[PDB]
């Protein structure tokens, strides 16, 4: 009881730490850049758009634990629970279908298929980023109507409600997470066969390629990290009907999870942000 | 006897230093040096000129100060209205890589010219509609780098076979032939009379010819490197070289040598292109950095830098009213400069 | 100035003898000049022999000279030095000192031309016996 | 015979640009002087011009 | 005033017409790939341009341009051979140029130290440093030919071949001496040398041996290509 409690308040300061790190990395190199008049890329453009949002995730799920702790009295007015939830859920499908677009910005650019719906796609990246965001905002109407009406039912009639809600926010996520997923899967296969063929014409090496391979582990590892979590968390919030009297914090941490990660994970691949970081470690010593 | 003609050249060239060293009573900085200085002088984009695909070679500004003509190496030459960011005309090139264009002074005709040997001239105000090649000009054994109309019907053109040329549009055939250059003729540009041309090559050197008697006058050396690009002071008795050695030097006709030469230690790039605003005060020198220089002229100061550019500055001109200057880079754009008080 | 790079030395000398070019090398600041050595023999076309750097840390040769000569890049003087160890009948050329087009740069083409600007008069080198 | 015809072209304009009227450094760079005073007023690039007649605004 | 609107709204209906063509040229553009020839006399780009041009179509003054379209990839091969042998200044017309194609002979031994330099001089000018170079060591037959019939051992040029093991990686074609394989991958390893010891990760050098069969060389220029865009396309992702 309170041990866990402890142990995961500490993973969510933990978690505040990194992704405030991270992401204002993200934005102050890019902004640094900016003001500076050196180069802006569009995808230094979505990062610093993937980085605010995910730093106001952030900002928002700490805000929620020190409400829930220095001042435990306004996280049940009822009304206040129903504002969060709601700013969270808008926030989120921001941040997570961003990721999605980043997604689909590498796997259209980088990937080489012969599909000629693939190439009718490939030559309007921008466009099928801003169709897939205004598009998905069905997705965001529709997790909104699904969350307000389980709390008005909940509210008429909250554990196993918030139980519900939980899984239902998770699934949310999911589809984003499993579109992103599959799509790096697409672009791993168009690097094997990519290789293939180029083994089969003779092809040389060198230390770019290195630390592409890398990043790809990279993003791999924390792809399957993610998972695993998420789907432990789901199983643990649909099957322990013990209601886990400590949910909130353990939804908490899985929600803070993915925009302190994959910002480690993202200026860890990126070119740039690997040099800046390189640069202020150096800087350090 | 071919000793006894190189004894005879080394004996001329000696002649020909110890006459100009007798003509350098003093150095333009000396007598430049009450000048009261030119002041930071800063101005912005007005207008960035979008649409090119490929990198911009060359433009050239109308008489009127309002059109712009522009070679991109896609194979497009752009008619761009300036005041109103508007395209008027987009002429397909048959040869993409274009190195050269210029607008006739009667704003009727517009050159291209480049890998593909030939100039070719575009008529805009055609009896009917679309933009046609009038003429086609062949006869350079080399890459025409620079091309300049004189009147509507004779366009002078330097070619990378060590050579400038005048040509008749009607007649289609060279009339007088500008050789002597051994190098590959990079920029060329006209006196406001238009009656001598100054002509800079890799050779280090840039040559005065006389248009109608076709000799070269005079020969300025003092470079190191390539000169490519020239501009002629708006008086007509001076030039500017810019050069792959990181410097412009302003070479003076009637002296027959140089006056001084803006550098710094800071700038290693070599000048892409060179001209001269309408009082003659301020040169625009465009760099390999990125990013032009203004330089004042009497003096050597600085006094101004164009950052805004990606790649490297390939064309630059100022317009015949002064009002603005164009610089045209790599990187598909043109951006018009102009003061603001 | 004029761009002027005068070689001098050159002559007949013996097979498996010893001589100096230098190329003394004015108008310009030899400094940051990366700088080649070419030869052109009779009936033949110009070939490239030698080049040095500015600083004149890189010096590279071709294989009939990759032991046998040696260069090196006086900036005080403003001079260029081909020390030519052990010759042979096939280096019979006359020899050339070329600065490279240009400064601040290793990239530099036009150094084995058939018109040249920055290019010597050059040396004739024979080892007849 | 190429050289020979080179070098007699070469000293033939050597000769025609060394017996040139050569003015001194001063003269020339105090007209440079005059023009650039007498039309630095019309310059915009040197002195910028109102935007009211500027017509790049 | 009346006049002034309806030449405006011309100016402005003469500007959508523009912008609706460019941006078709735009769609072409980026659907064809630039690549430049280069290399010495005694190389056969020329051949390489004819053997490519009657194959898939072409467009047929100087430049030897030619269109054709390889599994709907269009391709503008282009050749510069109608200028001065002096090429600082218009070299840097070809900095955007999907790859150049450096066709070296690699079976006269003379030449090669000259193929080499001009190797050199391409793979370290500021305008060519990010673009990567499709070695074609062409006259593979003749090279052969002269290996195994002696004459004139490749030793008297470049002494380091006296000091050279063919490569651990290896591949040589089925029937094939040892030696043809050595010198061989001796020349291949002085152009990659030359190539490596530069900068990386902004341009590779593809070698390839050119052979008799046309379709093997198409297929390497395709596949080089593809591979230039790809790592083009990593490095404007930042993943590179
Ligand atoms: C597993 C992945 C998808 C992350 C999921 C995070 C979701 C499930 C988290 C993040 C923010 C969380 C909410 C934050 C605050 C409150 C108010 C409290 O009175 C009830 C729980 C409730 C409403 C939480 C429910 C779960 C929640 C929506
Ligand atoms: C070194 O980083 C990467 C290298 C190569 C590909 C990717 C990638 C990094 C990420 N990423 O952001 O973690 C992705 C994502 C994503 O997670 O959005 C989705 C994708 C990806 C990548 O390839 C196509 O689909
Ligand atoms: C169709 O080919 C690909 C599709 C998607 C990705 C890649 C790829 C081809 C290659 N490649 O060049 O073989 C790479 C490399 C490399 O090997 O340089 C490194 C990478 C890659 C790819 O993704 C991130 O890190």
């Amino acid at each position: 009881g309170g041990v866990i409690k402890s142990i995961f308040t500490f993973v969510l300061i933990v978690e505040f730490i990194i992704g405030n790190l991270g992401n204002s990395f993200i934005a102050l190199v890019n902004c640094i850049d900016w003001v500076k008049g050196r180069k802006i890329s569009s995808v230094d453009r979505i990062l610093t758009a993937l980085a605010i949002s995910r730093i106001s995730l952030v900002w928002l799920i700490f805000g929620s634990w020190c409400v829930s702790v220095f001042f435990p009295a306004l996280f049940a007015t009822e009304k206040m629970f129903r504002m969060l939830t709601n700013i969270w859920t808008v926030i989120n499908h921001f941040s997570v279908w961003l990721a999605t677009g980043l997604g689909t910005f590498y796997f259209l650019k980088i990937a080489n298929f012969s599909n000629s719906i693939f190439l009718y796609l490939k030559w309007r990246v921008k466009k099928v980023v801003l169709v897939l965001l205004l598009v998905t905002s069905v997705f965001l109407f529709l997790n909104i109507a699904l969350i307000n009406i389980h709390i008005n039912a909940s509210i008429n009639g909250f554990t196993r409600f918030s139980s519900l809600i939980v899984l239902t926010s998770t699934v949310f996520i999911f589809i984003p997470f499993t579109l992103s997923l599959a799509m790096f899967l697409l672009l791993i296969f168009s690097m094997w066969k990519h290789r293939k063929k180029m083994q089969h014409t003779v092809k040389i090496s060198g230390d770019a390629s290195t630390k592409a391979h890398r990043g790809v582990k990279s993003v791999i590892t924390f792809f399957l990290l993610y998972a695993i979590f998420s789907l432990s968390f789901f199983i643990s919030v649909w099957t322990s009907e013990r209601l886990e009297e400590n949910l909130i914090i353990l939804s908490q941490v899985m929600g803070m999870a993915y925009p302190s990660c994959h910002s480690c994970v993202l200026i860890l691949g990126n070119k740039k942000l690997r040099q800046a970081s390189l640069s202020v470690l150096l800087w350090l010593r | 006897e071919l000793d006894q003609l190189r004894q005879e050249a080394e004996q001329l060239k000696n002649q020909i230093r110890d006459a100009r060293k007798a003509c350098a009573d003093a150095t333009l900085s000396q007598i430049t040096n009450n000048i009261d200085p030119v002041g930071r002088i800063q101005m912005r984009t007005r207008r960035t000129l979008r649409g090119h695909l490929a990198k911009i070679y060359a433009m050239h500004w109308g008489t009127d100060s309002r059109l712009l003509v522009s070679a991109s190496q896609d194979g497009k030459l752009i008619i761009w209205d300036s005041y109103t960011t508007n395209k008027v005309h987009a002429i397909p090139l048959r040869s993409s890589w274009v190195m050269t264009c210029a607008y006739a002074p009667s704003g009727n005709y517009v050159a291209c010219g480049g890998l593909d040997n030939i100039c070719s001239i575009y008529n805009l105000k055609t009896r009917e509609g679309n933009v046609r090649v009038s003429r086609e000009l062949a006869g350079h054994t080399g890459y025409l780098s620079c091309c300049r109309f004189l009147d509507d019907n004779q366009i002078v053109t330097s070619s990378g076979d060590t050579t400038c040329a005048l040509w008749d549009i009607e007649t289609g055939q060279q009339t007088t032939t500008f050789t002597g250059h051994t190098g590959d003729v990079m920029s060329l540009s006209l006196a406001p009379d238009t009656r001598l041309f100054v002509s800079g090559a890799c050779d280090a050197s840039a040559k005065l010819w006389d248009v109608r008697e076709g000799m070269c006058r005079q020969t300025f050396t003092g470079h190191e490197s390539d000169i490519n690009a020239i501009c002629f002071f708006p008086n007509g008795n001076a030039f500017a070289t810019g050069s792959d050695d990181a410097t412009c030097r302003l070479f003076d006709l009637r002296a027959d040598q140089e006056l001084m030469t803006y550098s710094h230690d800071n700038i290693i790039c070599g000048i892409t292109s060179v001209s001269f605003s309408k009082s003659g005060r301020l040169l625009l020198a465009g760099y390999d950095d990125f990013n032009c220089n203004v330089w004042d002229a009497l003096k050597a100061d600085r006094a101004g830098v164009l950052a805004g550019h990606d790649n490297r500055v390939s064309c630059l001109g100022v317009t015949d009213d002064g009002m603005a200057v164009a610089t045209g880079s790599w990187d598909s754009f043109l951006k018009i400069w102009n003061g603001s008080s | 100035m004029q761009v002027q790079l005068q070689e001098s030395g050159g002559g007949l000398v013996q097979p498996g003898g010893s001589l100096r070019l230098s190329c003394a090398a004015s108008g310009f600041t030899f400094s940051n000049y990366k700088m080649n050595w070419v030869r052109q023999a009779p009936g033949k076309g110009l070939e490239w022999v030698s080049d040095i750097s500015q600083s004149g840390a890189s010096i590279s040769y071709t294989g009939s000279v990759k032991g046998r000569f040696t260069i090196s890049r006086d900036n005080a003087k403003n001079t260029l030095y081909l020390q030519m160890n052990s010759l042979k009948p096939e280096d019979t050329a006359v020899y050339y000192c070329a600065r490279c087009p240009a400064p601040f740069t290793r990239d530099c083409f036009d150094v084995t031309s058939t018109t040249y600007a920055y290019r010597g008069q050059g040396t004739q080198v024979t080892v007849s016996s | 015979t190429a050289s020979i015809a080179q070098a007699r072209k070469l000293v033939e304009q050597l000769k025609m640009e060394a017996n040139i009227d050569r003015i001194k450094v001063s003269k020339a760079a105090a007209d440079l002087m005059a023009y650039c005073e007498a039309h630095a007023k019309e310059d915009p690039l040197l002195t910028p011009v109102p935007a009211s007649e500027n017509p790049f605004r | 005033t009346e006049d002034q609107r309806n030449e405006e709204k011309a100016q402005r209906e003469a500007n959508k017409k523009i912008e609706k063509q460019l941006q078709k040229d735009k769609q072409v553009y980026r659907a064809t790939h630039r690549l430049l020839l280069l290399g010495a006399d005694n190389s056969g780009k020329s051949t390489i341009v004819k053997q490519m041009r009657i194959l898939h179509g072409g467009s047929g003054s100087g430049i030897f341009e030619t269109k054709f379209q390889v599994d709907k990839v269009n391709f503008h091969m282009f050749d510069v051979g109608g200028q001065r042998d002096e090429r600082r200044k218009w070299i840097q017309c070809f900095n955007d140029v999907t790859a150049i194609i450096f066709v070296v002979d690699s079976s006269d031994y003379n030449r090669l130290q000259e193929a080499l330099n001009d190797f050199k001089s391409i793979w370290n000018n500021r305008w060519l440093r990010t673009i990567s170079v499709i070695l074609f060591l062409n006259k593979q037959d003749l090279l052969a030919e002269k290996v195994l019939a002696g004459k004139s051992k490749i030793e008297d040029y470049f002494p380091e071949f006296a000091r050279y093991t063919t490569p651990e990686d290896a591949t040589p074609e089925p029937g094939e001496d040892p030696r043809v394989t050595r010198a061989k991958y001796f020349i291949r390893d002085e152009f990659l040398r030359i190539s490596t010891a530069s900068g990386d990760g902004r341009h590779y050098c593809y070698p390839h041996f050119t052979c008799a069969v046309d379709t093997q060389n198409v297929k390497f220029v395709f596949d080089a290509v593809t591979d230039i865009i790809i790592k083009e396309n990593l490095k404007d992702c930042g993943l590179f």
